[PDB]
RNA sequence: UUGACAUUGUGAAGAGACAUAGUUUCUUUACUUAUUCAAUGAAGCGGAGCUGGAAUUCAUUUUCCACGUUCUAGCAUUCAAGGUCCCAUUCGGGGCUGAUCCGGGUU
RNA sequence: GCUUGUGACGGCCCGUGAAAAUCCACAGGAAGGAAUAGUUUUCAUGCCAGGUCGUACUGAUAACCGCAGCAGGUCUCCAAG
RNA sequence: GAUGGGGAAGCUCCGUUUCAAAGGCCUGAUUUUAUGCAGGCCACCAUCGAAAGGGAAUCCGGUUAAGAUUCCGGAACCUGG
């Protein structure tokens, strides 16, 4: 039978992303020499919606140490952060929320945004919405800093990663409940073409392993392997447990 | 704005017909009160220095 | 002694020496003659009875002109053909696909004078 | 002094744009440099088999001198000096008689790669000079075993570039030796003791010796500094 | 997906046999040039040095950190002014220094 | 009053509602410039030039698509008492 | 959607600034002379894609069997020189 919906999105036909009005990327400094050795002085010049993202994001200039020139860039914007601010970012900077600093040069308990993986990958970890990550070791030799992401894993990278002070603005985006159809709408109007959802257990077998029957049911267990294959995966991939969640998550 | 004369095209103070006056006004003082403090900073951690 | 000093970080291609062609043998033997001679541009007279009336009351020739030729190159060949100054030159494409030129003279002509010398009416 | 002054200039990140330096160090050279630079890099990092680094060792200056100077004499002949020569006989043996031998016996350096091997086959060099290039290395590589149990004395010189000068070619991957006039014949015996001191004689030795696994300076810092603080303290 | 072989190299400790000389083979953990991944109009790397100074001297330095910017929504560009050497004093112009050395491994 | 245009406001958003050519301005001060006469065309007036192709008409119960002068279909502006 | 490229037996597929030595403006130096070198830049990397998006500049009167913001009349405007 039927090419089912999650194998289509690959090929990205109506399936990527709306584009046309986003800001740019978001991303830190080019990891250059005023950075890694002391640090360098910016104004937030402006922040701002960016479309089908949670939250604003903060026009930053700065002077370009090689010409005579401004350079922007885009980061997210911290909550707090404000228009006329003056960011500092680099190894021997300040800790006041805004700035960049690499993750060796912050206590454990610092709070911090848009962290990079790799040092000078421009920013990676903890760009949506009210999210952050919190700082939770050092280890000098060999210079790894421990920090627990927003999910809740625990992670630890190069402490020449370098962070953001602050949680990112916009929070609690999540708590106003969408009341209607239209809103999700306009919602992934500016994000991709993913809405609404057809159940697979109301389609055809062609369509789906859920489809077909004169009753509506998945008939078989729907909690799928990994080991399985395209065309296959549809439902609780890999699941490795199913059911109502009772009690006290929070990772130990 | 090419087929007018440049007195069409801006106003005598310095920064004319770019900047809003008041806004001129405001970076004059700043400029020199940084300008001032400047100074104020540099005999003062001189003093700093050969006083320690 | 030592080495050059670049105080750009991006490497050029060199400018290097561009030779002019000096051939060995000819392009094609002999240069074709004027594609587009006066006499090729203006190609005959319009004579209908609503072009006659541009000529006796506007001081226009009405011309069949090459599809090829331009308003410059109408005015001119008219210019040399003729004896004659011209004011403008307005052209269009007549459905049989063939180009018309109105061509107005300057106030010192008298078009229609000038048709039956050319030899028309 | 005048209504002049002193301003200085403050380059110390965030402030003054930084002035033109020597980016030399920095230049994204074309692939093609890259590629030779690294090339000479990767050839020494690996450890090179002593069959190849019997090469790197090569004739000094001082004695190479020495042997381009001897050498330098008994350049081939001209093109001009053969037309020159052919005439000389051409006319002079085809009437005056002579049996071809109105021209006396011609002694010159001898070369080609090819020609040289059959010639230290054949015991009749009396030396030999490699070049230290020669880019499919293959093509001269046998040559030091091949004099040394010829039993003929031997030199990698550097240049095959040079050993094409003193023979009117671009480049000449070998050059070499088998006769003499007599008021040469000194100074080659010299010239030989000296240069068999420094390859034949130190052959078989060079043999046991492995070459490259060299060290980039910024990881030879690294152990120099991690080997000079761990052990003494 | 899992194994083997090939791409596949260099140390070091440890096991494993001719049966307790080291040619060889795997466990560990080192190295970088293969291979891999990011970055940037390949800009400031690695090493040494000047200065400061914490430091305590068991002869004197045995070291370790530093080694131009943070009240302000300004200004920062013409190989840099200064200093100094040249051109044969013209206007123009050129070194050096300002901005320390050494290695060309962009990081 | 009606249609349209425009203004200063106000509601809305987990929606905050293109790009580029192109034009101007400003910061800068390289430079070039007067008294025996220099500088100035962003002030006025004055001279020359402006190619190529389309341009008719229909746009619908007969000029388009539906075998057709088919009760179907086919994007829009103007709008009196 | 070409291009240094990378795939593919191949028709061709991928890449679009991408692991590329990617290109051109202002005038100076010429008074053998027509334009070599002298600087200093600028590193923007094709191109096609809107007769509703962006966009230099024209109006009234008159005129035809059938054209008209297009001709005639008058009166303007923009762009280049
Ligand atoms: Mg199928
Ligand atoms: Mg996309
Ligand atoms: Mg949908
Ligand atoms: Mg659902
Ligand atoms: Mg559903
Ligand atoms: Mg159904
Ligand atoms: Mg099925
Ligand atoms: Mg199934
Ligand atoms: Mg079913
Ligand atoms: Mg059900
Ligand atoms: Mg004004
Ligand atoms: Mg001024
Ligand atoms: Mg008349
Ligand atoms: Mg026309
Ligand atoms: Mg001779
Ligand atoms: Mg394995
Ligand atoms: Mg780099
Ligand atoms: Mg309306
Ligand atoms: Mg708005
Ligand atoms: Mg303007
Ligand atoms: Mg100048
Ligand atoms: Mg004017
Ligand atoms: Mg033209
Ligand atoms: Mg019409
Ligand atoms: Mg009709
Ligand atoms: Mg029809
Ligand atoms: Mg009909
Ligand atoms: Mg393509
Ligand atoms: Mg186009
Ligand atoms: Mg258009
Ligand atoms: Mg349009
Ligand atoms: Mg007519
Ligand atoms: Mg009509
Ligand atoms: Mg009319
Ligand atoms: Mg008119
Ligand atoms: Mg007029
Ligand atoms: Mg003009």
């Amino acid at each position: 039978g039927r090419v089912i919906r999650n194998q289509r999105k690959g090929a990205g036909s109506i399936f990527t992303s709306h584009t046309r009005l986003r800001q740019g990327a978001a991303k830190l400094r080019t990891l250059d020499y005023a950075e890694r050795h002391g640090y360098i002085r910016g104004i937030v010049k402006q922040i701002v919606h960016d479309s089908g993202r949670g939250a604003p994001l903060a026009k930053v200039v700065f002077r370009d140490p090689y010409k005579y020139r401004l350079r922007e860039e885009i980061f997210i914007a911290n909550e707090g952060v404000h228009t006329g601010q003056f960011i500092y970012a680099g190894k021997k900077a300040s800790l006041n929320v805004g700035n960049v600093l690499p993750l060796g040069s912050v206590p454990e308990g610092t709070i911090v945004s848009n962290v990079e993986e790799k040092p000078g990958d421009r920013g990676a970890l903890a760009r949506a919405s009210g999210n952050y990550v919190i700082i939770i070791g050092h280890n000098p030799d060999e210079n790894k800093t421990r920090v627990r992401l927003p999910s809740g894993a625990k992670k630890v990278i190069s402490s020449d990663a370098r962070g953001v002070i602050g949680v990112i603005a916009g929070g609690g985006r999540v708590d106003k409940p969408l009341l209607k159809a239209g809103r999700a709408f306009h919602k992934y109007r500016l994000k991709r073409n993913s809405w609404p959802k057809t159940r697979g257990v109301a389609m055809n077998p062609v369509d789906h392993p859920h489809g077909g029957g004169n009753h509506q049911h998945i008939g078989k267990a729907s909690t799928i392997s990994r080991g399985a294959v395209s065309g296959q995966k549809a439902g609780l991939i890999a699941a490795r447990r199913t059911g109502l969640l009772r009690g006290s998550q929070k990772t130990q | 704005y090419a087929t007018v004369s440049k007195t069409h095209k801006t106003v005598s103070r310095a920064y004319g017909g770019s900047r809003c006056a008041n806004c001129v006004k405001e970076r004059i003082i700043r400029a020199f009160l940084i300008e001032e403090q400047k100074i104020v900073k540099k005999v003062v951690k001189e003093q700093t220095e050969a006083a320690k | 002694k030592a080495l050059k000093v670049r105080t750009s970080a991006t490497f050029r291609l060199p400018k290097t020496l561009k030779l002019a062609r000096a051939p060995k043998y000819a392009s094609k033997a002999v240069p074709h003659y004027n594609r587009l001679d006066s006499y090729k541009v203006i190609e005959q007279p319009i004579t209908s009875e609503t072009a006659m009336k541009k000529v006796e009351d506007g001081n226009i020739l009405v011309f069949q002109v090459s599809m090829k030729a331009n308003k410059y190159q109408i005015k001119k060949a008219v210019k040399e053909l003729y004896e004659v100054d011209v004011l403008k030159v307005n052209t269009l494409v007549r459905p049989n696909g063939t180009k018309k030129a109105y061509v107005r003279l300057t106030a010192d002509y008298d078009a229609l004078d000038i048709a039956n010398r050319i030899g028309y009416i | 002094n005048p209504l002049t002054h002193s301003t200085p200039k403050n380059f110390g990140i965030g402030q003054a744009v930084q002035p033109k330096r020597n980016l030399s160090r920095y230049v994204k050279w074309p692939e093609y440099v890259r590629v030779q630079r690294q090339k000479k890099i990767l050839s020494i990092r690996l450890k090179v088999p002593p069959t190849i680094a019997q090469f790197q060792y090569t004739l000094d200056r001082n004695t190479a001198a020495e042997t381009f100077k001897l050498f330098n004499k008994y350049r081939p002949e001209t093109a001009a000096e053969k037309k020159e020569r052919l005439t000389k006989e051409a006319a002079a043996v085809a009437e005056g008689k002579s049996k071809q031998d109105a021209s006396p016996k011609p002694y010159a350096v001898k070369y080609g790669l090819n020609h040289v091997v059959a010639l230290i086959e054949n015991k009749k060099a009396k030396l030999v000079l490699i070049a230290n290039d020669v880019d499919p290395i293959e093509l001269v590589v046998f040559l030091p075993a091949l004099c040394k149990k010829m039993g003929v004395p031997y030199a990698i010189v550097k240049g095959k570039a040079r050993l094409g000068t003193l023979v009117n070619q671009k480049t000449s991957a070998v050059a070499a030796l088998t006769e003499v006039r007599a008021e040469d014949e000194a100074a080659l015996a010299k010239l030989v003791s000296t240069i068999d001191a420094n390859f034949a004689d130190k052959y078989d030795e060079v043999k046991k010796h492995w070459g490259g696994g060299i060290l980039g300076n910024k990881a030879q810092a690294k152990m120099d500094k991690r080997a000079k603080n761990s052990d003494s303290a």
